[PDB]
């Protein structure tokens, strides 16, 4: 016998399950987030900000429209040993962003001057020949 | 939770006899079934769970099978101690009703 | 180790309430996923209702007791509780407090559904008499 | 193990404490926080728990009480803000003992036709609104004389406290405390997430917090230091105690001219028999809430420890309880409440206030016709240490206290925790991008 | 409006084709008594109520397979 809820996590729950299970609702949990006066103007603008901000970085990286993109800079171990199953079957996405916090601009640098760089440049070279 | 019963309601026999319980269900509750037994003053003691899988600690004394409908627990020998009522409980849905229970006792 | 202290009971009038809490420790009590059963004398064992481990975000009741008991639970005081409203003499039994097999609120389909496979640890209960 | 590659994904359910402006919602309908903009209140609000995850919550870093303290202050000043100045009304006055002395009958000679129609309009002054000129009669004058030009609050303005709702801005989230348990800080376990708060009526009094919220099936007592007689003790009453106050002088009102096209109000005659102002407390509750209270006190304190003595410590308006029941402010006796060591109070009106602290510009309440009646009830309470002592387990007077306002919006706020919301984030996969 | 656009896969074009079958329910016009028979402005008051309906469905099931669908199929 199984108890069930309605039809899909509420809001941000599932931040302490793995991060496998969790991701099932990214569709939720982005749609969510995505989306006297003067103070509120302020706020509209900021958010604004944040919004096209994330929307830049997916833009550049290819990865717009998508919540998950595969990207192809490799994995450096260094910065975490753990193979895929022991960390999506085992560990929540508040203790892996902790786990490689200090790694985030280095491995979003890597994307952009490297792997960007290179999709544009051969790009231009495949579409003249 | 689809009714369960058991028959005989009063079943006994001799020190080291064979004992059965028949239990069925009136639809088709797959395996989904717990076997315990009552003693005199005690709660209902947890033998065997998933139709056939006996409870850790407990002495393989008991055994249990079946599936589908039609399901039966088996007292390997009846000893004084085991004497009881056996309940059949079906859990597959949120009632987990109990059947009616099968008082096993010596024969005097 | 593993133990349940039961009380909360005695008698009352029809009509008139109780609620019964069931004291626990040896085990992860916010965790498992709990039950509630009766034996009226005289009879078999009959199911009263389960709460899901957590928070409790999930219930299911008797049809027999449905708008007459509720479930709750306290789980900093590890304590399962049943409010025993406006009650008639049929509801005369002992109750029991009982841990579900697993109970947990797993995250599945995109949903917290709570998986139950049947009481397995419990302790004697306490007997509630309603009579006039 | 696997060849690992980055992934990006977005939506991950990850946040970080941050401080920001919570937008305003009210059950939309001059009243100061009566705001004409504002947004209307969701009728079906939704909140979740987490359970997997804890929150750290610290009652004493919540910076949401801040944003309040400045905003109240603000609406306050702009709807008071076209009100008339006592500038011209600072003329000396003329007094005597009104027959029935808390209550001057003065007169006064000014403007004396300044291109207006104007005259000596004796009237009916209050002792704590005036000052001595001791080098006369003794006469008086309007104490903000010789400090500040102060206004007479707007008689179309009215104070009743309005429970303003909060709700988060995009990208953010409000966290909510659910353990029965909580006090000033810690792990709690019980969280959840809500889109937006309840009202909390801006009840501003001293010593005794009003018509706030009670507590889960007990007395509990916060402190962010039950061992530092630099901190205040908040205790939130499991019942409230039941208070009726009253103003039995049946009073009248007289508009006079100032200047062209300027009035101003006086209180005017007083029908009936001049009487002070009080209010009756239960008793009953009162002595029964303070046990419940003691119970809980010697878990800290000591089993014997004698406690609650009379009223003593900051100025008369620390030291008296106060209320602004029917836009008058009353201060009145606690001492009654605490007369007695381990009921009807005395009091006094006064019409020339400071809303929590004023420099320069203050407000000066106009007279209010007829007979003021209200009822509340006591929902917590501030208790204050007497300072060093013998160790020994005698004494602990928890004197009645507080004159920082901001506490009575944080009583209420500890609930609550506001983070930012990070859904961008990567991890390792199995496969390279299917690059061309 | 453009992240709704995003966000169904449609983005960069004015006109996308779903993989939401149409419920006759709402509708049991053919095509061509649709589009070579009825306007715009027609049209949109016709469906009107079904707008929160559809545009769900867009997002709750396609949108979500399309997403889970490529994690898997990347991966393997
Ligand atoms: C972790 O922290 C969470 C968060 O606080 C906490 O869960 C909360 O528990 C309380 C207490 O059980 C819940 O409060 C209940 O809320 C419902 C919701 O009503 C709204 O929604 C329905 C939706 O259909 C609307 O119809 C309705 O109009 C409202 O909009 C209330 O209905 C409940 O009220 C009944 O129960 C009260 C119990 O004290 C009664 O006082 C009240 O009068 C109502 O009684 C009626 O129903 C009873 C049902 O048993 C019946 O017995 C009575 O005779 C009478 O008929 C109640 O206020 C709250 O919703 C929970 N919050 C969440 C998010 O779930 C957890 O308890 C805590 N966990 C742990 C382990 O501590
Ligand atoms: C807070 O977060 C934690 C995260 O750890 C949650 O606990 C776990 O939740 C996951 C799902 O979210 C559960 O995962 C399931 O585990 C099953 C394995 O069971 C065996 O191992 C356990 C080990 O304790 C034994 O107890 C058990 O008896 C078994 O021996 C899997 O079989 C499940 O697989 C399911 O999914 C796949 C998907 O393809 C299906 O194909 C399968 O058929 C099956 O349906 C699943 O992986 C995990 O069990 C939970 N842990 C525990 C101890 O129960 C918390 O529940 C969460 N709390 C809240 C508030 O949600
Ligand atoms: C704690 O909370 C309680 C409850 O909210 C507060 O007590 C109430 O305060 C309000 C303040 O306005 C009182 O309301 C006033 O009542 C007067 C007479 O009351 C009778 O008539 C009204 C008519 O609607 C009935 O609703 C009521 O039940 C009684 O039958 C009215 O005449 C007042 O309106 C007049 O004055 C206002 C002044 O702003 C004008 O704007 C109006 O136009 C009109 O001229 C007003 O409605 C209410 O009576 C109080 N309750 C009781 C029992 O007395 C506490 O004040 C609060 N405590 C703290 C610390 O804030
Ligand atoms: C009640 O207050 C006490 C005292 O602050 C809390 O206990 C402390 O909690 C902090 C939280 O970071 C810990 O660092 C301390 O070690 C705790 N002290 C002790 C001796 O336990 C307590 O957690 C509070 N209770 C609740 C329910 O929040
Ligand atoms: C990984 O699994 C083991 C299993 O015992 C567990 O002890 C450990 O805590 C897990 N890691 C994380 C991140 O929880
Ligand atoms: C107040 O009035 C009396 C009336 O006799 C007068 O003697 C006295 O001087 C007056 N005081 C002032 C302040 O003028
Ligand atoms: C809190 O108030 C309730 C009201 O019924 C009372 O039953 C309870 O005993 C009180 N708590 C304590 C600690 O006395
Ligand atoms: C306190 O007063 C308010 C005034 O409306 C009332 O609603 C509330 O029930 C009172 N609280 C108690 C405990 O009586
Ligand atoms: C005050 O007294 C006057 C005398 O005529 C009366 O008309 C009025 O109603 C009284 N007001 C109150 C509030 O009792
Ligand atoms: C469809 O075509 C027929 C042809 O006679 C016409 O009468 C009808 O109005 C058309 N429908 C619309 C939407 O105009």
């Amino acid at each position: 016998a199984v108890g069930i809820g309605a039809v899909f996590l509420g809001f941000l729950g599932a931040a302490g399950s793995t991060m496998g299970a969790a991701s099932m609702t990214l569709t939720v949990q982005a749609r969510q987030l995505l989306s006297w006066g003067i103070k509120q103007l302020q706020a509209r603008v900021l958010a604004v900000e944040r919004y096209l901000k994330d929307q830049q970085l997916l833009g550049i990286w290819g990865c717009s429209g998508k919540l998950i993109c595969c990207t192809a800079v490799p994995w450096n171990t260094s910065w975490s040993n753990k193979s895929y199953n022991q960390i999506w079957n085992n560990m929540t996405w508040m203790e892996w962003e902790r786990e490689i916090d200090n790694y985030t601009s280095l491995i979003y640098t890597l994307i952009e001057d490297s792997q960007n760089q290179q999709e544009k440049n051969e790009q231009e070279l495949l579409e003249l020949d | 939770a689809i009714r369960m019963t058991q028959s005989p309601s009063s079943l006994s026999a001799s020190v080291g006899d064979r004992v059965t319980i028949t239990c069925q269900a009136s639809q088709d509750i797959k395996k989904s079934l717990n076997w315990y037994r009552q003693k005199p003053g005690k709660a209902p003691e947890l033998l065997i769970h998933d139709a056939s899988i006996l409870q850790t600690g407990v002495p393989s004394a008991f055994t249990a099978s079946g599936s589908g409908t039609h399901f039966s627990f088996v007292i390997n020998k009846l000893q004084p101690e085991d004497v009881g009522t056996y309940f059949c409980q079906e859990y597959e849905n949120l009632q987990f009703t109990f059947g009616p229970g099968t008082k096993v006792e010596i024969k005097r | 180790q593993v133990q349940l202290v039961e009380s909360g009971g005695g008698v009352v009038q029809p009509g008139g309430s109780l609620r019964l809490s069931c004291a626990a420790s040896g085990f992860a009590f916010k965790d498992f996923g709990m039950h509630w059963v009766r034996q009226a004398p005289g009879k078999g064992l009959e199911w009263v209702a389960v709460i899901g481990g957590g928070h409790g975000q999930h219930q299911s009741y008797s049809e027999s007791v449905k708008g007459r008991f509720a479930i709750t639970r306290d789980n900093e005081k590890n304590k399962l509780y049943l409010h025993m409203d406006r009650l008639r003499t049929e509801d005369t039994a002992v109750y029991y407090c009982a841990k579900d097999r697993l109970g947990r609120p797993w995250n599945i389909g995109g949903r917290l559904v709570y998986y139950y496979y049947g009481m397995d640890v419990w302790g004697q209960g306490t007997t509630v008499t309603v009579s006039s | 193990a696997e060849q690992l590659w980055v992934t990006v994904y977005y939506g991950v359910p990850v946040w970080k404490e941050a401080t920001t402006t919570l937008f305003c919602a009210s059950d939309a309908r001059r009243n100061v926080w009566a705001t004409h903009a504002c947004v209307p209140t969701d009728p079906n609000p939704q909140e979740v728990v987490l359970e997997n995850v804890t929150e750290n919550f610290n009652m004493w870093k919540n910076n949401m009480v801040e944003q309040m303290h400045e905003d109240i202050i603000s609406l306050w000043d702009q709807s008071l803000k076209p009100c008339v100045k006592l500038t011209p009304l600072c003329v000396t006055l003329n007094c005597t003992d009104l027959r029935n002395g808390e209550i001057k009958n003065c007169s006064f000679n000014i403007t004396t036709s300044m291109r207006d129609k104007v005259q000596k309009e004796y009237a009916l002054f209050y002792k704590l609104d005036v000052v001595p000129i001791k080098n006369d009669n003794t006469s008086y004058r309007l104490i903000s004389c010789n400090t500040s030009v102060i206004t007479q609050a707007c008689p179309k303005v009215s104070f009743e406290p309005i429970p303003i709702h909060y709700c988060a801005p995009a990208g953010f989230a409000i966290l909510k405390c659910n353990d029965k348990k909580f006090n000033g800080t810690g792990p709690c376990t019980n969280v959840s997430t809500v889109q937006c708060t309840h009202g909390i009526r801006p009840v501003v009094s001293t010593q005794l917090l009003l018509n706030g919220s009670l507590a889960e099936e007990e007395v509990v007592i916060r402190s962010a230091n039950f061992t530092d007689n630099a901190k205040i003790i908040i205790v939130q009453l499991n019942k409230s105690v039941e208070i009726n106050c009253t103003r039995p002088n049946n009073n009248t009102r007289k508009s006079i001219h100032i200047g062209p096209g300027r009035w101003f109000y006086t209180t005017g005659e007083i029908i009936g028999d001049i009487r002070q102002a009080h209010c009756n407390i239960s008793g009953t509750k009162w002595n029964d809430t303070l046990k419940q209270i003691v119970v809980k006190l010697k878990e800290q304190f000591g089993n014997k420890t004698i406690v609650f003595n009379h009223s003593s410590g900051g100025d008369p308006e620390i030291v008296m309880h106060s209320f602004n029941c029917g836009g008058e402010f009353f201060y009145c006796n606690s001492t009654q409440l605490f007369n007695s060591t381990w009921i009807v109070l005395p009091c006094r009106i006064k019409q020339i206030v400071n809303m929590w602290q004023e420099v320069g510009k203050a407000m000066y309440a106009p007279p209010i016709k007829g007979q003021i009646r209200c009822s509340s009830n006591i929902t917590g309470l501030i208790l204050i240490r007497d300072g060093g002592k013998n160790r020994s387990e005698n004494t602990e007077i928890f004197r009645p206290g507080g004159g920082d306002m901001r506490d009575n919006w944080r009583s209420e706020l500890y609930k609550y925790k506001v983070v930012k919301i990070e859904p961008l984030g990567i991890a390792p996969t199995k496969c390279k991008r299917r690059v061309v």
